[PDB]
């Protein structure tokens, strides 16, 4: 071509993302006041657009700095913007526009635009022909060229369009993608939602889930679907029992005074009340300061007790009065939970320990007290004269196993103690009776764990209705043994048997305190403070779920685990399979099986909200040399608005079919008042190059169509038009549109293509070969029809032409098979030949003739029951002379080469 | 002329060129070489005696390739020029913590594109770590022995009654290795405290978990607060703070009337108790001459007489206190028979005496 | 006689380090102090144990500077809060205070290249971690992807270590995805109550090619403006060039989230050189809502909606305005930044806070107060003014009322609000009371501000007062603490504070003294005042270009950006096509939005002062506590009281 870029020369432009450069630079050159500057070299991309740049610094001293937008503009004097939707659907013809720019300032471009071809899109740009067209760009100015294209496969196909000015180096080119989408509409199906449980609903601590395949009936063909397999896990929160609330506490603070055993009767609440706020952390509720007092309550208490510390280390009411031994015990066991609060000595401790082994031990084992207490009330349910051997020495045992862990480095006879103490409760333990004996002693055994067979048996029986170890009597006893019971069942470990105890003890709403509350306060608050420390937060949780498909050759596995339970843990499969799932381990799931398709719409896919007929017409009369140019047409568009009421403003886009214009006076008789509106922008642009254009109505009514007509020029000549399109639409929503196509010959501008079922071919190369027949030889026809490719060679006469709407059918019967391939036709059949009606005229196939055709395998086109042919750009369609013509001088030639042609291939056949 | 028009440097001939002189008013066309561009052919001409320019205006100019392409997790560089022309090398470079895979690093714009594929940055990985003894690894995320990558950290923690030993988390490091060494669970352990201004009452030195530690402050100090340090996992919680011949041998159901201490030296001596009901034989101090220990007295065992021993021998105590009587070494019990029962053939006396917790209980025979 | 006291921040922070305060007032010689914090209340462990001497040159005071590790232990059965017991020992004496304990161990900022992605493609984001002080650290952080449902899909820990506070981390969107707000969560593995989240849209989409703005006359439409409300459309194309169209412009109005199209306000009007002009009339705003009571309206806003179509119809793009509020009123009067408390007798001073009906501040807008046309002031860059008035001694609450009085605008239409104040309540009714007065005026890094100590007290014990001590508070952490001598006789002694980088955004001047006045008894008397600062960056970061301005960038073409920032400082950078923020441009990293979340992890909860003087301390995030008995009350609460 002269004066102009070579279309293989052109590089279009692709790179057009819409974020880049996210690049780490550091600032390392000497400082200039405190400034250190940094040129930083980039690479601009092929957008056309202006970029705005963010930076982000961090320094250890100055810390982080978001700088100012900056804005760079990156543009051409001449340029290429190529509008592609976000998807298409497939088989479904449309029409795009390639929007052409001229920023120059005074100088009009002479461009000439092609769409490259694509065999994964059908337009008039074939492997053979290009599609170009020669424009003229006024300066400062834009230019829209239309494009009619159908995607004929799914997934990412590409689009690029080149173009080159006349007389100028200056050239462009652009090369988008766009998704292509299955006809069908995007559904969904819960195939399963199973519950994941091994321990429950597990067998063997295993649980199997059969999932069948998807339904999958509507699903529209030769398209793919994808299951996903997706597993979370159930975190469950176990119900700890909720703790006695803080203002509930504020009377326990009591400051001791008295005597040996009235400090203690002060003493007790206050190390037990700080003892349970410490452990449930309530402190910021009861209030942060207050504990510092009383604190020193409880040294103070203390330090009183230590007054009547008689010389053998014991203790009794009154300095002249005989050491009790339960008092001593006492002593021990609320020093020995305070050792963790105030500073308690050793020496005070280990020796009441010492000295109860020595002196108030039976060589039995069995604890006795020679000295009652004077205050009764302060050792609950001892008082019940039954069993005091048994309850005593479970009293003593349970404050030398609570002072063990201070006192056995000392006291070297303690564990020997210990032991014999623990033989008598076992001993005669099955001997009880009253309820709290039991209780007492058994969490006196249960901390040795020698609470084993009849008589953990015998605790677990002796607690009526199973949450309390009830004696009758005072109330206070009762709540005495079920705590004693409660650190039982915390120490045997048996949190099946603890909830139902732990709520009737809240159900009390015991609060201590009150005339002989000492063990009934000292008891309930101990067992409820190791309660909420035993007390396990949340369900162990630990899945492990593993998938089993068909389809895979290893095993999918996932750990669910408690600090990960809640993410989704998805698997995909693209086959539709039914497949095995396998639980197994601690805690609670949920399996969802999706799979997502392509299902048939009975609801219309185009045109929901608009009716629009288009009509291209032969336009009648004429006068002689004024009016526009030569060829006229009328174009009659009629729309009508599928809804209740009346449309407000919508958009007339009309594109013209290449080669033709619209007539200047129809346009201002349609632009005057009439509701409908057409832009002076519009009205002043000339002849040529107006190939878009916009109408506006004011409204298009719902009752009926709402038609007008205008006449069109044909200024410029091509051998192919593309069709024409017009699209409808309301200006409030651009998605609910209509958009039909029109050509002359080609009814409803459809471009010529053969669909069956969804997989659709382009039909718009050349009709057969044409060469010219002198220009053929022998030589010629035999390589040609020779070629691995050619399929099939057969001697034909056309019996019938069925002529239809949409494609020409050729009935022929194969007379001879000169060459025979996947088609096991035999002589005597009959064979239909399919072509595009444009071709009719072009082939001038008439009844009773004969025919040398050849072609390819790829063009058939059915299934064995009903096999046709498609005569296309490769189909060999010779006219063949009768024997009567041969004898003519002028079929001489092609008669010679035609008999030869059949004795070399029938004879010798391809040499191979 | 009378020669071939010239060979360009960056132009080809296309003609045959078979005679030597040519007349006037010749065209030679030039073809635009590979990797160059121009809008139509360089045509020279023969005219007078030398090959002149018909298109002096129209040259080849360097054929533009596309834009190289910018890979995930990478930049790079231009050699060789400043546009995208023929004869330019993209050196293309992954980030930090990203490692090229192949051995093509660069893009060469030749006469027909880019030469090669667009290079491909993985990320760095570090090999897959395993449960340390006695410990367990708490993060990541899933996936037994699973190829961590670049950024991923880690956390230890060893099971109840082991802490650790070394560094606590890491993570895969720039180089695709661990940024620290994967550490070990011992047994948790203390030595014995050095108090300030006090003194260990205890003799024990190494410790376990859960093990308390008791000590005396020294005259003119008293305990800060708590009196007792408890071993564990971090040490002593909490810390020790006093603010301003061996221990004697142990004996049967018996101990010494004093608070044991650490270090007796010569001449010391300690007094023995035995529990109560309990006989004591021996010397009841003992002594530390020269090092050693002087005998410790034993305990001797009395005799508990139980009813339900006494109703499988049809005897019963004669002077009814209980239904339990307990007997010391040496102490004598009288019994009786029950009534309808005889001395039996196997007994001798009912009066019988205790000695070191045996004691010959009669038989009664029923008459 | 000798009197020790301590001062730490209301609430103790992790991994940060915190400085404490400690005075020995009315002390000689050198006085031994060893400041302890253990646990609460097990006082397990010593977290931290630091010694210091207080000698007479140095005033008897003196700070103790320590960092808390985050240990384990300190996470709880969850929910409760942790506390902490700070023990500081001076010879004998030994003071102890309980003080509230955040878990968050700092700040952690996301960004996202892009504010909307489309189904395939990968968001590549960065998270910035740094501690209270902004300054970049090495901890591991924890990372969730999360659906719009809520549902996690994509857990991650990975460290900061070596990486200078900044980690780049990257999603791939799967094709078949769940459209809408997604987001991004972080936190620090040691503090996971503090998770920092940044949305990101997910939709099919396609870049316009031009942009349309929808920019009223006026930011609000009077009730009464018979013109109605006028709209420009302005249409120019992503690389600058103006648009040639026709627009398509519709109103309506929207009542909290009741929207009412206004079919007969559509108007087609054409655009010209880039721009159109439509007028809604106020007759066609009446006709379309149902009640001639025009006044019924006040309170609902107004959107508008353009459609604008290129003349070669191959692109067309819809853009809303919405917000526009229907006001009887062109400003808007606030007290936020006004002290509620005040010192009968002396100067109150208010900061008037005026702003446009969008929320924008206000530029030379009259102020004045009902009654006191004298007291008349002029609002700031900033939109705020400062109106000082006289206190009478009186125990009656204050009552303030303040009104515009912008000339040219009728009184139906000035802008009214009213505030209360309450008498500072003293300590045993000795009517002893301090008044910190600053200048108001955008304060800048750099300057010197002028710091008014006034005394106001019986002169029987005025000639004790020898000092003053005053505490500054920024970004929710003691900045700097020092004493201000004052000679018995004066009354005003001035402070010149140095004003530096570290100040950004705003701090708290609380200053106090003591005595033993009265019946003998030992008061504390104290004030707060809070000033804003200049709100910028620590350093500079600027990019521009790095060639000649009438060079125009090409497709391709090699380019030079010139950036100049602070020295050693790691820049990352992003470029982004405006046509993403025609769609979407929320959740954008700014640098006023990074101080706002500072700002709103402050401790402080008041622009001034308290009821008492315990109130001041701990309003201003103070824990004050003397080892004579006066001391603040405890902090209970992570964040500030409604
Ligand atoms: C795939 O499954 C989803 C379940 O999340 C289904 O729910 C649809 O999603 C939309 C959200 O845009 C919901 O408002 C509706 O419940 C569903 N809409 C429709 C039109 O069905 C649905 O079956 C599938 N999702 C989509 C977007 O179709």
């Amino acid at each position: 071509d002269e004066d102009i870029i070579a279309e293989e020369n052109i590089v279009s432009r692709s790179e057009f993302p819409e974020s880049w450069l996210w690049n780490v630079e550091d600032l390392k050159e000497p400082p200039k006041n405190g400034i250190s500057t940094k040129l930083m070299n980039i690479f601009l991309k092929d957008s056309i657009t202006t970029w705005e740049i963010l930076a982000v610094s961090m320094s250890d001293k100055k810390g982080i700095c978001v700088a100012d937008p900056f804005e760079v503009t990156v543009m051409q004097d001449f340029f290429i913007d190529l509008r592609l939707p976000y998807s298409v659907v497939r088989n479904e013809q449309v029409e795009i526009r390639a929007v052409l720019y001229n920023y120059r300032q005074n100088q009009e471009l002479k461009v000439r635009v092609e769409l490259l071809h694509n065999p994964a899109f059908c337009s008039l740009a074939t492997t053979k022909r290009r599609h170009q067209q020669t424009v003229t760009i006024p300066p400062k100015s834009s230019l829209s060229v239309p494009y009619v294209i159908v995607p004929l496969k799914t997934g990412l196909q590409e689009v690029e369009v080149k173009a080159a000015v006349y007389h100028h180096f200056i050239s462009d080119g652009v090369r988008k993608s766009l998704k292509v989408v299955p006809e069908g509409i995007r559904m969904n199906k819960t195939v399963a939602v199973r519950t994941l449980d091994p321990e429950r609903l597990g067998r063997e601590g295993v649980q199997k889930e059969d999932i069948p395949p998807a339904d999958l009936s509507d699903q529209v063909p030769d398209t793919e679907s994808e299951t996903r397999i997706l597993l979370q896990g159930t975190p469950v929160a176990q119900m700890t029992e909720d703790a006695v609330d803080a203002e509930r506490l504020k009377h326990l603070i009591v400051t001791p005074s008295g005597c040996g055993e009235q400090n203690m009767i002060g003493m007790t609440p206050t190390v037990i009340a700080v003892h349970y706020l410490d452990e449930t952390e309530q402190w910021e509720k009861f209030g942060l300061e207050k504990r510092q007092g009383a604190l020193e309550l409880i040294k103070k208490g203390y330090t009183q007790q230590l007054a009547f510390r008689q010389p053998s280390s014991a203790f009794a009411a009154f300095v002249k009065r005989a050491p009790s031994t339960w008092l001593t015990a006492y002593v021990v066991k609320v020093f020995s939970l305070a050792v963790n609060l105030i500073a308690i000595d050793s020496q005070v401790l280990c020796g009441a320990v010492k000295w109860l082994i020595l002196e108030k031990q039976k060589p039995d084992g069995v604890f006795q007290e020679d000295a009652p207490v004077i205050h009764q009330e302060m050792i609950g349910g001892l008082r019940n004269n039954n069993e005091k051997d048994m309850a005593l020495t479970a009293f003593v045992l349970i404050s030398l196993q609570e002072a063990k862990d201070i006192c056995e480095e000392q006291v070297n006879s303690l564990p020997g103690s210990i032991t014999k103490a623990g033989d008598f409760l076992e001993a005669n333990y099955m001997n009880l009776q009253r309820s709290y004996t039991v209780a007492i002693a058994g969490y006196a055994l249960a901390q040795m764990g020698r609470l084993k067979g009849p008589l953990l048996n015998k605790f677990l029986t002796t607690a009526k209705d199973k949450n309390r170890w009830e004696d009758p009597g005072k109330q206070l006893y009762n709540v005495e043994a079920t705590s004693y019971a409660l650190l039982a069942l915390l120490q045997l470990k048996d949190f099946d048997f603890v909830p139902p105890v732990v709520r009737w003890l809240n159900e009390q709403r015991y609060y201590g305190g009150g005339y002989g509350s000492t063990q009934a306060t000292f008891m309930v608050f101990q067992a409820l403070a190791q309660y909420q420390k035993d007390a396990p937060d949340h369900q162990e949780l630990n899945l492990d779920v593993s998938l089993q498909l068909p389809s895979r050759s290893s095993k999918i596995t996932h750990r669910i685990h408690w600090e990960s339970a809640s993410l989704l843990r998805s698997e995909e499969t693209k086959e539709n399979e039914g497949f095995t799932v396998t639980a197994e381990g601690k805690g609670q799931g949920t399996l969802s099986v999706v799979t997502m398709y392509h299902a048939k719409a009975k609801d219309q896919l185009t045109c929901n909200k608009f009716d629009l007929k288009v009509t291209i017409k032969p336009a009648p009369e004429t006068e002689k040399r004024p009016q526009d140019a030569k060829n006229t047409m009328i174009l009659e568009i009629c729309t009508r608005y599928r809804g209740d009421q009346d449309a407000t403003m919508s958009i007339l886009d009309i594109s013209m079919m290449t080669g033709f214009a619209p007539d200047t006076d129809d346009l201002k008789q349609l632009a005057n008042g009439v509701d409908r509106y057409i832009s002076k922008y519009e009205l002043d642009k000339a002849f040529s190059d107006r190939n878009t254009l916009i109408i506006y109505l004011d409204k298009v009514s719902h009752s009926e169509d709402d038609c007008l007509a205008f006449k069109v020029h044909q200024y410029f000549n091509v051998e192919l038009i593309q069709p024409g399109a017009v699209k409808v639409y309301a200006y409030y929503n651009l998605e609910e549109s209509c958009t039909r196509f029109y050509h002359p010959e080609k009814e409803d501008g459809k471009l010529n293509k053969l669909c069956r079922d969804e997989l659709c071919r382009c039909a718009e190369e050349n009709c057969f070969i044409q060469k010219s027949d002198d220009k053929v030889t022998l030589e010629e026809r035999l390589d040609k029809a020779c070629e691995p490719g050619v399929d099939y060679v057969y001697k034909t006469r056309l019996v019938k032409v069925q002529l239809s709407n949409d494609f020409d059918e050729y009935i022929m019967a194969i007379e001879q098979t000169i060459k025979s391939g996947s088609d096991e036709v035999q002589v005597g059949q009959q064979r239909t030949f399919i072509s595009p009606i444009k071709c009719r005229e072009a082939l001038k196939l008439e009844e009773k003739k004969h025919y040398l055709m050849w072609g390819l395998s790829s063009d058939f086109w059915g299934e064995k029951p009903n096999l046709s042919y498609i005569i296309g750009k490769d189909t060999w369609v010779e006219h063949w002379p009768e024997e009567d013509e041969c004898q003519d001088e002028e079929n001489q030639k092609q008669c010679q080469d035609l008999g030869a042609f059949t004795e070399s291939m029938v004879v010798f056949g391809c040499p191979n | 002329c009378n020669e071939l028009p010239p060979r360009r440097n960056t132009e080809i001939l296309t003609g045959s060129w078979s005679d030597q002189t040519y007349p006037e008013g010749t065209q030679a066309i030039y073809k635009c070489r590979p990797g160059y561009r121009s809008l139509g052919n360089v045509i020279m001409v023969c005219r007078k005696g030398e090959w002149v320019a018909l298109n002096p205006l129209r040259k080849c100019q360097k054929r533009p390739c596309g834009h190289p392409g910018d890979t995930p997790f990478g930049t790079f560089t231009l050699t060789g020029g400043n546009v995208f022309e023929y004869g330019v090398k993209a050196v293309y470079t992954c980030n930090e913590g990203y490692q090229l895979l192949g051995e093509i690093n660069y893009r060469e714009c030749d006469t027909d594109g880019w030469t090669n594929d667009i290079p491909i940055c993985e990320v760095v990985k570090c090999l897959p770590v395993t449960a340390p003894e006695n410990g367990k690894i708490v993060s990541s995320a899933m996936e037994p022995d699973r190829e961590y990558h670049f950024g991923q950290a880690v956390r230890f923690v060893c099971n109840s009654g082991y802490k650790i030993e070394g560094d606590e988390e890491m993570h895969c490091s720039d180089d695709g290795f661990w940024s620290k060494e994967k550490p070990k669970c011992v047994e948790i352990s203390c030595k014995s405290p050095d108090v300030i201004n006090g003194s260990p009452i205890s003799q024990k030195i190494i410790y376990k978990e859960n093990e308390r530690f008791q000590y005396k402050c020294n005259m003119g100090y008293e305990y800060s607060e708590r009196g007792d340090a408890v071993c564990t996992e971090s040490g002593w919680r909490p810390l020790p703070s006093c603010e301003e011949c061996g221990p004697p041998p142990p004996i049967d159901n018996g101990d010494i009337t004093s608070f044991p201490l650490s270090v007796y030296a010569p001449a010391s001596s300690v007094e023995y108790q035995c529990q109560n009901l309990y006989q004591l034989e021996g010397n009841k101090r003992i002594t530390c001459r020269n090092g050693q220990w002087s005998e410790p007295p034993k305990c001797l065992h009395p005799c508990v007489i139980s009813r339900e021993i006494m109703e499988n021998y049809n005897i019963a105590l004669r002077w009814t206190a209980k239904q339990k009587l307990y007997s010391r070494t040496g102490e004598s019990v009288e019994f009786v028979c029950k009534r309808g029962y005889r001395l039996s053939s196997r007994s001798h006396t009912l009066r019988t005496t205790c000695w070191d917790g045996k004691l010959e209980y009669p038989t009664c025979a029923k008459r | 006689s000798p009197m020790y006291s301590i001062i730490t921040p209301n609430i103790l922070r992790l991994e940060s380090e915190e400085t404490m305060v400690l005075e020995a007032h009315d002390a000689q010689g050198d006085v031994p102090v060893t400041v302890t914090v253990h646990d609460f209340p097990g006082k397990k462990l010593v977290l931290s144990s630091e010694k210091t001497v207080l000698t007479p040159a140095t005033n008897h005071m003196g700070n103790v500077t320590f960092t808390i590790p985050a240990n384990r232990e300190f996470k709880s059965e969850k929910g409760r809060n942790k506390f902490v017991t700070v023990q500081a020992t001076f010879g004998t004496q030994v003071v102890e205070k309980v003080v509230l304990v955040s878990l968050q161990s700092g700040y952690l900022f996301i960004q996202t290249d892009k504010t909307i992605y489309t189904p395939g493609s990968t968001v590549l984001y960065r998270i910035f971690t740094v501690n209270h002080k902004l300054l970049p650290v090495g901890r591991t952080v924890m990372v969730n992807i999360e659906n719009p449902e809520g549902i996690p899909v994509k857990q991650d820990s990975l460290s900061s270590q070596n990486q200078l506070g900044v980690l780049p981390l990257s999603w791939d969107i799967p094709e078949l995805v769940n459209m809408g707000q997604w987001k991004i969560r972080a936190y620090y593995e040691n503090s996971p109550q503090q998770v920092f989240s940044t949305e990101f849209e997910v939709k099919e989409y396609v870049l316009p090619s031009f942009e349309v703005i929808v920019e009223p006359t006026e930011k609000f439409y009077y009730i009464y403006n018979e013109k109605g409300l006028e709209v420009t459309i302005t249409a120019r194309f992503l690389y600058g060039k103006k648009v040639e169209g026709t627009a398509f412009v519709i109103f309506g109005i929207q009542d909290g989230e009741q929207r009412i199209s206004l079919p007969e306000s559509l108007k087609r009007i054409p655009i010209e050189d880039g721009s159109g002009e439509v007028v809604l009339s106020r007759k066609v705003l009446l006709d379309g809502v149902q009640n001639p009571r025009a006044e019924d309206l006040v309170g609902k806003s107004l959107y508008v909606s353009a459609t604008v179509i290129l003349h070669s119809g191959s692109d067309m793009v819809q853009a809303e305005r919405s917000g526009i509020p229907i006001v009887t009123s062109p400003y808007q009067i606030h007290f936020t930044k006004t002290p509620k408390y005040f010192k009968p007798g002396m100067p109150f001073d208010l900061m008037v806070f005026v702003t446009n009906p969008d929320g924008s501040p206000a530029y030379r807008v009259p102020v004045a107060v009902q009654g006191e046309d004298t007291v008349q002031s002029l609002t700031q860059g900033d939109g705020v003014a400062k109106l000082s008035i006289n206190t009478h001694p009186s125990q009656k609450p204050l009552s303030i009322t303040v009104r515009t009085k912008k000339q040219e605008l009728s009184e139906a239409e000035q802008a009214t609000r009213t505030m209360q104040a309450l008498p500072y309540s003293t300590v045993g009714n000795s009517n002893n009371y301090l008044h910190l007065s600053v200048l108001r005026t955008e304060l800048r890094p750099g300057e010197t501000l002028n710091v008014n100590f006034l005394l106001r007290m019986d002169r029987a014990h005025e000639a004790k007062i020898r000092y003053y001590t005053y505490l500054i508070m920024n970004k929710g952490r003691l900045l700097k603490a020092g004493r201000q001598v004052r000679e018995p006789g004066q009354d005003l002694v001035v402070l010149p504070l140095s004003i530096t980088t570290d100040f950004i955004p705003s701090f708290r001047l609380v200053a106090y003294y003591t005595l033993i006045g009265a019946s003998g008894q030992r008061e504390v008397v104290a004030d707060s005042v809070w000033v804003d600062v200049k709100d910028s960056c620590v350093g500079s970061l600027v990019v521009k270009s790095g060639q000649s301005e009438d060079r125009q960038p090409v497709p391709g073409q090699q380019m030079t950006l010139k950036i100049e920032g602070d020295h050693g400082a790691r820049v990352v950078l992003v470029a982004v096509d405006k046509g993403v923020f025609v769609l979407n441009k929320k959740n954008k990293l700014t640098q006023s939005k990074i101080w706002d979340v500072v700002e709103k992890a402050d401790i402080g909860c008041t622009p001034g002062s308290g009821k008492d003087y315990a109130g001041v301390f701990s309003d201003a995030g103070l824990t004050f506590t003397s080892s004579s008995g006066q001391q603040t009350a405890q902090r209970a609460e992570l964040q500030c009281p409604q």
